[PDB]
């Protein structure tokens, strides 16, 4: 599944 | 000038590369725009992620060497670990951490914001994406200030960080205190170390307050992750609460964690 970064 | 004592590299991520012309350190120069800064501070008005950045600089916490303004933006020159990894990318290439390194990494992280918190500052964003691995020396170094406050007892209703590393408190009421709402986004911290990924995406996922695990992580383990992942702020454990944990005794020393697991 996919991960991935997350702007703050 | 800034232009005279710095040799500008390539982009990182607005942040580039840098080494300084004096003695060949390798820097990082990061550029805040003046119309994106939310919150102003003094020591001169300055961006609070000064501020706080002055306050915090002990090897845990990023260094800031020096700062410039200019007409439309300000320049931060940080410390720039080399070779670096982020912990976001080392995780993703690595998969789920063995509990011996994530405990490690844990630790490192705990003892950095306790700092942060000692000196009046709270990061509130912290995540993977945001802690630099120093590979040679297994040391951990927690970046980017640009979400953090003063540390206050008071209630906080404001938030800029990251959502998914966000408790539920402040997805429901819009309200948050900082040491239990920093308590929460480590439990997201640490269930992503030992299971390859974050555990919650979505807002009802957050508020549901059910945390599965999608690896084999000890019973020890699941137990601290859950106890910080606690719906009601204050059954979350205190940080003395966590670093005295079962699980979280017998760390290894940054060195032997450089040794064993990073060369
Ligand atoms: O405080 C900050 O925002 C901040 C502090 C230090 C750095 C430095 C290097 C670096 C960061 C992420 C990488 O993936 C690679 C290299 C960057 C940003």
């Amino acid at each position: 599944r996919k991960r991935r970064r997350h702007p703050s | 000038p800034l232009e005279s004592q710095y040799q500008v590299g390539p982009l990182l991520g607005s942040v580039y590369s840098g080494i300084r012309v004096s003695d060949n350190l390798p820097v990082a120069i990061k550029h805040v725009e003046k119309d994106r800064i939310s919150d102003w501070g003094e020591l001169t008005r300055v961006p609070m992620e000064v501020v706080l950045l002055k306050k915090v600089s002990f090897s845990g916490v990023i260094r800031l060497l020096d700062w410039f303004e200019r007409p439309d933006s300000f320049v931060l020159i940080l410390e720039r670990p080399e070779p670096v990894q982020d912990l976001f990318d080392f995780i993703t290439e690595r998969g789920a951490l063995q509990e011996e390194l994530a405990r490690s990494f844990f630790w490192q992280v705990l003892e950095a914001v306790r700092h942060c918190h000692n000196c009046g500052v709270l990061h509130r964003d912290i995540k993977d994406e945001n802690i630099l691995i120093d590979l040679n020396r297994g040391e951990l170094k927690l970046i980017d200030f640009g979400s953090g406050a003063l540390l206050k007892d008071t209630v906080y209703t404001d938030f800029d960080g990251t959502r998914v590393y966000s408790p539920p408190e402040w997805i429901r009421y819009h309200r948050y205190h900082g040491r239990s709402a920093a308590v929460w986004s480590l439990g997201i911290l640490l269930y992503d170390m030992v299971c390859g990924d974050i555990p919650f995406e979505h807002d009802e996922e957050i508020i549901g307050g059910q945390v599965f695990f999608r690896q084999r992580v000890s019973s020890e383990c699941q137990h601290l992750i859950r106890w910080c992942l606690a719906l009601r702020p204050s059954d979350r454990p205190t940080f003395e609460e966590i670093q005295n944990h079962p699980w979280m005794q017998d760390v290894l020393l940054p060195q032997e964690t450089a040794e064993i697991h990073l060369h």
